[PDB]
DNA sequence: CACAGGATCGAGAGGTAATTCTGCTTATCGGTAGAGTG
RNA sequence: ACAGAUGUCCUCGAGAGGUA
DNA sequence: CACTCTACCGATAAGCAGAATTACCTCTCGATCCTGTG
């Protein structure tokens, strides 16, 4: 489900650097700035292969200030949250409102007109839990997750799940 | 014929008092006027009415008009000339700015 | 596109070549930039920039655009300074 | 020289543009990091461009005018 | 109003009314007083012959 | 010239010398040389930007009135020579004063 | 930040095409045949979650030869995993990337093949048929019993009726992940 | 190359003095294309 | 459309690459023709009739009569064109008609020209004056806008209570009247809307026009800062490429340079002199944006400057200025010179220089322009 | 004792000279070949 | 429980008189 | 062979619209009533 893509990122490098290893000055920026990026058009950048790979092009120099602009051309692993697809996903925190179902680097939330009528809150044991007949989740637990939010990309992704449904559970 | 005879009576009319002016200046007046088949006047009807940019058209005379023309109609201005830079405040593609400058790695590592 | 190296540009540097490389290198020098020629006891960047551009000492690069769209890349090294 | 004088010895302003929209019809939130065009429901595809006050008051006549001066930052020739 | 903003008229129809028929007299030199005191204008509302001087 | 304008019956303005406690929005000239009564004593070198006539008028807590003294062209400097203090047609008060150089 | 030049009056097109939903109906920019770096007409990779932890540890290691030869010439089952996860990851990357953590966690812990022979023979399996990348990495990535349910965990499959060599080929790969 | 003309022919039309039509109203109906001028003229050999 | 592919001339009009010619050959050809046509004789065999699918109906000539358009049908009956039947005409027109007359399937579409919406600008293009004091205006804008606001709403009031239509017309008539002043007041063959007091109201379409308007007068040309202007005068002691800046005009002009080495005690020496003294600096601007201003602050503080930063130095000797004087005939009009401060407050040039400038002693003044950037500098110094 | 909001200007006329050279549009005339005969 | 003041530039359209 | 209007373009003749060098300095005024009210 993960794609591997060939994006591309400008980095305005200024002339303070302009020495031999302004290259691996930029190499270092991708890493430290692409790592860790919540993109809405594409997600996690969890990691960039072939480092000793990627090739930058002739900077070109603005015509406001000397600071140069690179084009750089990497290839890096990307996690999209999409829409439409089963997937499958570990809980980390449960509430009222709901359980977060987190799979990788992503927290799916699924509110109270989600989930069937099967799922009632209680505090009775050790973990606060969903308890009703056969179905049994907890803080630590698998659980079958169908994603259908509408993501909301501004700087940051997001996901709404759905347990409607059967292979919507534990299994 | 007809722009060679234009050229003589403008040459006529700027030599009628004494001074004297490149012929460069006055071949290149006279090829602008006749670019198309016939004359083209340094007017409104003239020069101001071809398929240039709408920002350097309106920018001339008839300003609301041309705008609403080019707004009726698909009109695409892609922009190199002169006076839409300068009216988007831009550096324009002209004298300095028909280049661009990049900087290159093996000179880096070549002169350090 | 770019024309390989059947260039058929002048192997010369315009005056406005001239004076964009030197204002863009006078910039750099001006700022806290690294300098590939001995100073010799010289303090504004504009002649430093000239003193570079003496023994054609600066890494620029000049991007000539035909009015198509192509565009030749020529190294200031390479570039005849007669004017 | 002639690009100084006009915009950094006068006037300058800074604007985003929705890259669907070609307009300035864009709400920025530097402090919230967030924009937003609710005309084309775009939050990842805005660009910021450096235009003089004249300009501005011109376009924004221009679109009271109900005419539309779409601003693009990229070239259609590649079609 | 007529005497002060040179427009003879009434304040409405200023437009259309004739302007400059009333202005500050100029003292800064006995001779330009006396000039001044003593100057015709012809309302003209792109012609040389009425510029000219006649016989 | 300056004058004083009964803005509808109460709302009159006064030719009192300012203070920075009582109004609001003074200049940035200075105020040390004007009067009690706000008018500055012919005789006086002044230079630069200095009021002359200090005018104040009410807004409509406390800060009551603003200022709205006219100070001088910053451009011209000389000595006050006379200062003439009468009334109007209505009935307010009148003040005009005037500046004398000399321009080698 | 894109890959693709601008086709199909990108600038107005308005709402070209809903989201993507169940029945396929990729986005714009997650099309089939993408555009390649070098030349053009690159297709999708076919890249699946047990693929996904191999290559990520295959670049992990690769970098981690790299920086340590840089520095050189400058001078049980899951239990065990974890630990060389970490401190692969304690210095290899670098920075904060909280994020590499959970991901990593998430591949070890719900890796349905842990040999490059397996997903070897899972993609070559794959390969026969036609299917969208998309649909065979969902196949690959989540194990399934029924034919119905691999339909309704796994939409736009519809092509496929006769589920013989579905069922075969699923029951192919239920046994390569039990031979793990 | 354009500017520099304008300008080159411009200066001697404002540095211009003051029968056949000739000086700045012979400049002006040549640059307005006149359909008819005020003195056309013809030269047979 | 009235003609269609069958006419040859109709063929030759369509195959036209322009859209201006184009449109304005079709409407050449269309006008002629006043009835629309259900079948239409084909290319080959004349005698034979091809359908086209018209209907039939006679057209209408339509008349422009001030703001409203009227037709008269001949078989004549003299009605008014509404502008509602017009838009559901136009909603109609296929994509490939208005394709073909000129208009854009999603840019401009022909149905789009009738204003069913009227944005209002924002504050910041219609701004309220400070006017005396207590007292506040508003622009022609906004009054304008609020005459068409209050138009709208009897009108709206109008057709709800129910009123004879008569009075929808005239309201309708107002309405539109006020709409077409608040683009354009200058209509011919019609009254022009006045303001309170009486004067004309401001258009945008005039603020747009004209050589005042923000065209010309804000947008070709406008008004810069570092500039200064006073008379000139001759200095045969004075280079040929020298200029005689007065002290003071110096001292109020400014140019930024970037604290650095080479030049760090330079600048410091500077910045401890003060912005009174002519060698000096009256701002030091910091690297995060903060501007110190050396007068207000003083206290003949040992402040560091640390590199990266800004310091607004005076003008000094040796440095590129721009000379200019008005009217601008040609190239040589206006020329870079270098500044050399005289104690006298005129400016001082040679006199071989006066002879392309067109300028005498006799109380001429000329314009002065200084550089605020190193490439700025060097293309004046080189060009 | 005292305040308030909408519109000039009217049958009647005309409140009135200083500019022209394009170009576009709308009347106007001035022509010229046919639908079939004695 | 708590809580009484300040932020720097305002005209705008016109008219008239002049300087190169 | 020209009999009467029918369809075609080629001249002519009146009505609109725009637009008029650049820069600078100073002063001086005006930004509203009355019929209709408690
Ligand atoms: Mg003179
Ligand atoms: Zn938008
Ligand atoms: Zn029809």
């Amino acid at each position: 489900m993960f794609f591997i893509k060939d994006l591309s990122l400008n980095i305005t490098l200024h002339p303070s650097f302009f020495g031999p290893r302004m290259k691996q000055y930029l190499k270092t920026k991708l890493l430290e700035e692409v790592e860790g990026s919540c993109t809405g058009k594409f997600g996690y950048i969890l990691c960039v292969l072939d480092y000793d790979n990627i090739d930058i092009q002739r900077g070109r120099i603005l015509p406001t200030d000397g600071s140069a602009e690179f084009n750089v051309k990497y290839r890096a692993v990307v996690f999209k949250p999409f829409k439409g697809e089963v997937v499958d996903g570990t809980v980390v925190s449960c509430s009222q409102h709901g359980f977060e179902v987190q799979v990788g680097p992503m927290k799916v939330f699924v509110t109270k007109h989600l989930m069937p009528q099967d799922l009632t809150f209680n505090a009775g044991s050790n973990p606060p839990s969903y308890q009703s007949s056969e179905d049994v989740i907890t803080i630590k637990s698998r659980i079958r997750v169908k994603i259908e939010g509408c993501i909301s990309q501004v700087s940051s992704i997001h996901a709404i799940g759905s347990i409607k449904e059967d292979y919507l559970g534990a299994i | 014929a007809g722009r060679a005879a234009l050229y003589k009576e403008v040459y006529n009319v700027i030599a009628s008092d004494g001074s004297y002016v490149n012929y460069r200046h006055m071949a290149l007046l006279v090829d602008v006027m006749t670019t198309q088949g016939g004359l083209t006047s340094v007017t409104r009807h003239g020069f101001n009415r071809s398929n240039t940019g709408a920002l350097m058209r309106c920018s001339f005379e008839e300003t609301v008009e041309i705008l609403f023309e080019a707004g009726a109609s698909a009109e695409l201005d892609d922009c190199r000339g002169v006076s839409e830079n300068v009216i988007l405040g831009q550096m324009a593609p002209i004298g300095t700015g028909a280049f661009d400058v990049m900087i290159d790695e093996e000179s880096l590592v070549k002169y350090m | 596109a770019i024309p390989k190296d059947q260039r058929a540009t002048t192997p010369y540097m315009t005056k406005y070549e001239r004076a964009r490389i030197l204002g863009t290198r006078a910039l750099q020098i001006s700022m806290n930039a690294p300098v590939f020629v001995d100073l010799e006891g010289e303090t504004d960047p504009l002649r430093i920039a000239m003193k570079e551009l003496a023994e054609k000492k600066i890494p620029l690069v000049i991007r000539r655009y035909l009015p198509d769209g192509s565009f030749e890349d020529w190294s200031v090294e390479e570039l005849i300074v007669d004017l | 020289f002639l690009k100084e004088r006009l915009m950094e010895a006068s006037d300058a302003f800074r604007v985003h543009i929705c890259g669907i929209c070609g307009l300035m019809t864009v709400i920025a939130k530097l402090n919230h990091n967030q924009f937003e065009c609710k005309g084309c429901d775009n939050k990842i595809d805005i660009y910021q461009i450096h235009i003089p006050y004249a300009a501005k008051l011109l376009f924004q006549e221009l679109m009271a005018m109900n005419i539309t001066p779409r601003l693009y930052t990229d070239r259609s020739r590649d079609f | 109003y007529a005497l002060a903003t040179g427009n003879w008229g009434e304040q409405k129809k200023a437009m259309s009314s004739r302007a400059g028929v009333s202005q500050v007299l100029n003292r800064y030199t006995y001779s330009s007083t006396l000039s001044h005191l003593r100057r015709t204008n012809t309302p003209i509302g792109k012609l040389a012959k009425p510029r000219q001087l006649h016989n | 010239m300056d004058q004083e304008k009964k803005y509808g019956m109460s709302i009159t303005e006064t030719f009192e010398k300012p203070q920075r406690t009582n109004t609001l929005r003074m200049k940035h000239g200075t105020y040390d040389k004007l009067d009690d009564d706000g008018l500055i004593a012919p005789g006086v070198r002044v230079s630069g930007e200095d009021v002359i006539i200090g005018k104040t008028t009410p807004i409509s807590a406390y800060h009551s009135k603003r200022d709205a003294s006219t100070p001088l062209r910053s451009t011209e400097n000389g000595i006050v020579d006379q200062v003439l203090v009468t009334t109007n047609q209505d009935g307010l008060k009148f003040v005009k004063v005037r500046v004398r150089t000399t321009k080698i | 930040s894109t890959s693709t030049f601008q086709t199909r009056r990108r600038r107005l097109k308005k709402v070209e095409e809903e989201e993507n939903a169940a029945t396929l109906q990729l986005g714009q920019e997650f099309q089939l045949k993408q555009i390649n770096h070098q030349g053009e007409e690159e297709e999708l990779i076919a890249l699946n979650l047990s693929e996904a932890r191999l290559v990520i540890k295959e670049a992990l290691v690769e970098r981690r030869r790299a920086f340590k030869r840089s520095q050189k010439k400058h001078k049980e089952t899951r239990e065990k995993e974890l630990e060389s996860i970490d401190v692969l990851l304690e210095q290899t990357t670098g920075g904060n990337n909280k994020d590499l953590k959970n991901t990593m966690q998430y591949l070890t812990n719900f890796s349905r093949f842990r040999d490059q022979e397996t997903v070897g023979a899972v993609i070559q399996l794959l390969k026969s048929t036609g299917l969208h990348p998309f649909e065979v990495a969902q196949l690959g990535s989540l194990a399934c019993d029924t034919a119905d349910e691999a339909k309704t965990l796994i939409p736009s499959l519809n092509n496929k009726i006769s589920d013989d060599e579905l069922e075969r080929i699923l029951k192919e790969l239920s046994n390569l992940e039990t031979l793990y | 190359v354009g500017v520099l003309a304008a300008q080159s022919i411009g200066e001697p039309a404002t540095q211009m003095t003051l029968k056949v039509t000739s000086g700045v109203p012979r400049l002006k109906e040549i640059l307005n294309v006149a359909k008819n001028m005020k003195t056309p003229s013809l030269t047979v050999y | 459309l009235l003609l269609d592919e069958h006419n040859e001339l109709m063929r030759q009009a369509l195959a036209i690459k322009d859209s201006k010619k184009r449109f304005a050959a079709i409407w050449t050809l269309c006008k002629t023709k006043m009835v629309c046509e259900t079948d239409v004789p084909s290319e080959d065999d004349p005698t034979q009739l091809v359908s086209r699918g018209g209907c039939g109906n006679t057209q209408p000539t339509i008349r422009k009569d001030g703001l409203k358009l009227v037709g008269s049908w001949k078989k004549p009956e003299l009605r008014v064109l509404s502008t509602e039947e017009i838009l559901n005409i136009f909603k109609h027109i296929s994509v490939k008609d208005f394709t073909s007359l000129g208009f854009n399937e999603v840019f401009s579409r022909p149905e789009w020209m009738i204003l069913t919406c009227l944005p209002v600008p924002p504050p910041p293009v219609r701004p309220s004056i400070s006017f005396n004091e207590s007292q506040r205006g508003e622009d022609d804008l906004t009054f304008k806008l609020a005459d068409i606001l209050k138009a709208n709403i009897s009108l709206e009031t109008l057709e709800h209570n129910g009123a004879p239509h008569h009075a929808i017309e005239e309201a309708e008539s107002l309405l539109q009247f006020h709409v077409a002043t608040y683009m354009d007041n200058d209509i011919a063959g019609q009254p022009q809307a006045l303001q309170k007091s009486g004067r004309p109201v401001k258009s945008i379409r005039a603020r747009l026009k004209g050589k005042e308007g923000r065209i010309r007068g804000n947008l070709m040309g406008k008004r810069v800062d570092f500039s200064a202007r006073t008379v000139i005068s001759g200095d045969p002691n004075l280079e040929l490429d020298q200029v005689g800046v007065p002290k003071s005009i110096a001292k109020t002009l400014t140019y930024p340079e970037v604290v650095t080495p080479y030049n760090i005690d330079r600048l410091t020496q500077l910045v401890r002199n003060g912005p009174n003294e002519h060698p000096g600096a009256k701002y030091v601007i910091r690297d995060s944006g903060d501007r110190i201003d050396l007068r207000y602050s003083k206290r003949a503080g040992d402040i560091q400057l640390q590199y990266g930063w800004k310091v607004e130095r005076h003008i000094m000797d040796n440095d590129p200025v721009l000379f200019n004087r008005q009217p601008s005939l040609h190239k040589m009009s206006m020329m870079a010179h270098r500044v050399k401060v005289i104690p006298y407050s005129t400016f001082r040039l040679n006199l071989s220089v006066t002879s392309p400038y067109n300028a005498d002693f006799d109380g001429d003044e000329m314009n002065l322009h200084v550089p605020q950037s190193e490439e700025t500098r060097a293309e004046l110094s080189q060009l």
